[PDB]
RNA sequence: ACGGAGGGGUACACCAGACGUGGAGUCUGCGGCUCAAUCUGACCAACGCGCGCACCUCACCAGGCCCGCGCGGUGGUGCAUGGCCGCUCCCAGCCCGUGGCGCGAGCCGUGCUCCAUUGCGACAACGAGCGAGACCCCGGCCGCGGGCCGCGGGACGGCCCGCAGCGGGAGGACGGCGGGGCGAUAGCAGGUCUGUGAUGCCCUCCGCCCUGGGCCGCACGCGCGCUACACUGGCGGGGCCAGCCGGCGCCCGCGAGGACGCGAGCCCCCGCCGUGGCCGGGACCGCGGGCUGGAACGCCCCCGCGCACCAGGAAUGUCUUGUAGGCGCCCGCCCCCACCGCG
């Protein structure tokens, strides 16, 4: 009852997913690279 | 370039035989009497267009 | 008062001149004194005080902005006159690159290699 | 005296808001990009996808409603 | 740095944009846009319900105004037909002829549909219905084209179907081939 | 059966006749932002409430959005003694 | 002004003209894998610094601006090599010396 | 489809050259070995690939709470599937309506030239579409406007010569515009259920969390790289120039690194060492001093210790202008840390 989260550690996280692994934090994305193609569309990144 | 598509060549053949009196054999000229909805496709029309009339005359 | 630029690759000269300073360091003064003579090569193949600011680039592209900015400035100085149509002529039969700026800069990377052309090993084994 | 910052991504906007604001009366463009691998996982051919993002200052030190357009006054 | 800000709105209009795609599937979501939130939707007749009680329960729901325009052809949009083809999951050719029959009448200039899923005996294959012109190439396509793609939760085995639609007329701007020579 | 307080301040974030609505972040601070009791505290009912349709979810991005219902507002109406 | 005379002249010609004891024991700085050799070399440095100084009239240099004036590289560690800054409490002490705003220092 | 069949084309594939790789140490991945575990995928088109492993990330190991001190599952099945990706291929190809030929599988439509099914011109075929091109982005020179940013002009095989177009000259900022983005039809039992509230079917109730460890263990064969093997060099003091955009003053402290506050390297110049594994080369190791962090096994700095290496077999790769190569800087994962990748 009295050891259930006691760690401290960087809760990084997709805010999309959930994926533990590859987020990008440049800028505060804090998102997956995979995550990021099917939604950066309108959040607003482009290719040129 | 060097090769011309057939957009080009069917355009410059209209526009030449709806205005053979206001086509000179100059480029600039031509350019007017053309004057599509690109700048660089203007160019390339009017380009052929300045050659069918030097060879239309002779 | 008279302006006048000069480029090489990012390298920008400004030339005000008036009826000689780079840098505030007169023109034999200048740090690479092996290409001294390459600038001051217009000026005896050819005064007025003349001054410059030149940044960007590098010690070669600074020597090849200024030299063509004073060729420029003082090209700009007789009007409309067979001089003003003789001294260009002069420049070029030195090199054209005294008048007109080179056009030539760097292409960009492309992924899979060091720089513009080379690639990376390709190993089948 | 009154400060007026007017920012937006897509420059024909921005364009026509600042052109729509005279109607009534350094900070250059940065750009925001990401360079990430295409496939999901790691398998094929390195290829890149490159994403990039420009967005736009406009100043007005003063002495239409497009929406997309930000506005702070201070 | 006035950002931050920015970019946060852009993430968030990424947010109601995809839990509309989840929830308003009800009344035909398209797209919607962030100022006081304008939507583009396929009737708003009912996501006003009866005194507007759910509208307003959404924009309570936006804490933790909203204002809905209507799409006046329904059949060019890739979105709202995708959901119908979503609905009709019925025979496939007569299902997609009738998805691109819709689109066929209310304008579009080229149209088709492509299937795949274990259709027959336990094996993915893919079919591909279309009628008109289609284009796929340079900077037009992210004007004209419009491409929509959704996954179906069938009894048996997943279904990909992709709607895509061509329009080059629409009041706007117009096509670099196409010169009208008169 | 844990905190009576609990499980109502969990239905006070409902307007009963009014349309306020609620959303869940599932941490799994430690406390709701809403009022001050444990994230778990809400979990542990919203699961029941789920179950018996005093309320409906839909689910976008690690956040639970519920909407509530005629029966469910219907129940609260005597879980709550108002009128 | 000094700008008409070369600064490789007014260094050395003005070390000529002009005291710490860490002076010894002291490279100038973590690039350096050697202290300088010829023992004139304070004065040289303190030279150099001042020359450096004239030329800004204006505007405040700066002890931290001194030492990434006078920087060089590492190498001898087997990795592509990095640009290292110098020491800071020679500079310091130098400016200190030929000392006698809002930040910095400048000439009279 | 293929042919050690003929004919016609074409590309840094070869020519002419340049820079390399394979030989040494070292970082990183793979195998094989070891292990309580050393979690696992992929064998041109796997192997600096699945965005930086003290903890978490972790799927794996030794233990322990909840419900020492239906539900979830990073369980399986990519040969049950969706989407995304790679590859055939950045190849020049694909295909419809009416008519013609044929019992039918089907065929027709589908020489001269260009980077090109780009076109000229001919034809039992006539007439359309996609792919190509056009288009978008950047960067050169010139104008109006604002205060460099943002709106336009300019370049077209146009001029003059010689024989749809191959050549030679001229002017111009640029000469046949340059670097990129996108990308047809048809598919492959490549890859990916371990990225997800994508997911069918099986199995587990293998769920969540707490501490300690492993993934980094090592005779060994591979691959991608980093620093070298010196005098076209190394060392000591000085001079001074970038761009993708970017904080630094007072001090202490040899240094690294602390406490308090406010808005570039090459190269050049001058000297030293003197062909000697030398002052080339800087691995391996022995003390100290610091930073991160609940925690060093992570990283910096100071003294000392000075390995192998004399230009590398049989083989093998890449490249035509601001290009090769040399020099350095910056961003990503990131508590700390680049030899990597994007620039
Ligand atoms: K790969
Ligand atoms: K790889
Ligand atoms: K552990
Ligand atoms: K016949
Ligand atoms: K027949
Ligand atoms: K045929
Ligand atoms: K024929
Ligand atoms: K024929
Ligand atoms: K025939
Ligand atoms: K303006
Ligand atoms: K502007
Ligand atoms: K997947
Ligand atoms: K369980």
């Amino acid at each position: 009852e009295t050891e259930f989260c006691t760690h401290i550690a960087h809760k990084r996280e997709c805010r999309i997913c959930g994926n533990y692994n590859s987020v990008y934090r440049k800028y505060g994305l804090f998102i997956c690279r995979r995550c990021f193609k099917e939604n950066a569309g309108k959040i607003g990144f482009v290719k040129l | 370039g060097k090769v011309r598509t057939k957009t080009i060549k069917r355009a410059a053949r209209k526009i030449v035989e709806n205005n053979y009196e206001s086509l000179k054999p100059k480029d600039f000229q031509n350019n007017k009497a053309i004057c599509i909805p690109s700048k660089r496709l203007r160019n390339k029309v009017a380009g052929y267009v300045t050659t069918l009339m030097n060879r239309v005359v002779k | 008062t008279v302006h006048t630029l000069g480029k090489k690759k990012n390298s920008v000269a400004v030339a005000f001149v008036k009826a000689i300073l780079v840098n505030n360091v007169p023109l034999a003064l200048v740090r690479p004194e092996i290409l001294r003579t390459k600038v001051s090569e217009p000026i005896m193949i050819l005064g007025l005080d003349m001054n410059i600011k030149v940044a960007g680039g590098g010690h070669v592209s600074q020597i090849y902005a200024v030299r063509q900015a004073i060729s420029r400035g003082v090209l700009a100085s007789v009007k409309d006159e067979a001089a003003r149509s003789e001294l260009r002529a002069k420049l070029v039969s030195y090199d054209r690159q005294l008048v007109v700026s080179d056009p030539r800069r760097c292409e960009a990377k492309k992924f899979g290699g060091r720089g513009a052309r080379a690639r990376r090993q390709k190993s089948y084994r | 005296k009154y400060t007026i910052i007017v920012v937006g991504k897509d420059l024909k906007l921005v364009e026509r808001y600042v052109k729509s604001i005279v109607k009534e009366g350094r900070a250059p463009v940065r750009r925001l990009t990401i360079t990430t691998r295409k496939s999901p996982c790691g398998e094929g051919t390195n290829t890149w996808h490159r994403f990039e993002l420009r967005m736009y200052k406009r100043t007005f030190w003063v002495t239409v409603v497009i929406p997309g357009i930000q506005v702070t006054v201070e | 740095v006035y950002y931050s800000k920015y970019l946060n709105d852009c993430i968030m209009e990424a947010e109601l944009h995809e839990f509309f795609s989840r929830e308003l599937v009800d009344a035909g979501y398209a797209s919607c846009s962030l100022c006081c939130v304008i939507i583009q939707c396929a009737e708003p007749e009912v996501v006003m319900g009866d005194n507007h009680y759910r509208l307003h329960k959404i924009e309570y729901l936006l804490a933790g105004n909203i204002w809905v325009d209507k799409i006046i052809k329904r059949g060019l949009s890739a979105e709202i037909m995708v959901d119908n083809l979503r609905a009709k999951l019925m025979p496939i050719r007569r299902a997609a002829y009738s998805i691109i029959r819709t689109a066929m009448r209310a304008g579009a200039a080229g149209c088709e549909v492509i299937v795949a899923g274990k259709l027959r005996a336990q094996r993915a294959r893919a079919n591909k219905f279309k009628e008109g012109c289609l284009i796929s190439t340079g900077h037009p396509k992210r004007i004209f084209l419009a491409e929509a793609t959704r996954h179906i939760k069938m009894r048996q085995g997943v279904i990909g179907v992709k709607v895509r639609i061509y329009n080059p007329n629409i009041r706007g701007a117009v096509m670099p081939d196409k010169i009208e020579i008169g | 059966m844990v905190h009576i307080p609990k499980a109502v301040y969990k239905a006070v974030y409902a307007h009963l006749y009014e349309n306020a609505s609620l959303a869940l972040k599932e941490y799994w601070d430690e406390n709701g932002k809403l009022c001050n009791p444990t994230y778990l505290h809400v979990n542990c009912i919203m699961q029941s409430l789920e179950s018996r349709g005093v309320v409906k979810d839909t689910f976008a991005w690690r956040h639970h959005y519920y909407l509530l219902t005629e029966k469910g507002e219907q129940f609260i109406r005597k879980e709550l003694d108002l009128t | 002004s000094v700008t008409r005379v070369p600064a490789d002249v007014f260094i050395n010609s003005f070390a000529a003209h002009l005291c710490p004891a860490f002076t010894d024991y002291v490279k100038t700085g973590v690039s350096r894998q050697y202290a300088p050799r010829d023992a004139d070399w304070f004065y040289i440095k303190a030279a150099s610094v001042i020359r450096h100084f004239y030329i800004s009239g204006s505007h405040s240099i700066g002890v931290a601006g001194l030492a990434r004036k006078y920087s060089s590289l590492q190498k001898g560690k087997t990795t592509p090599h990095h640009t290292k800054r110098a020491s800071c409490k020679v500079i310091r002490s130098i400016v200190s010396q030929f000392l006698g705003g809002e930040r910095g220092r400048h000439i009279s």
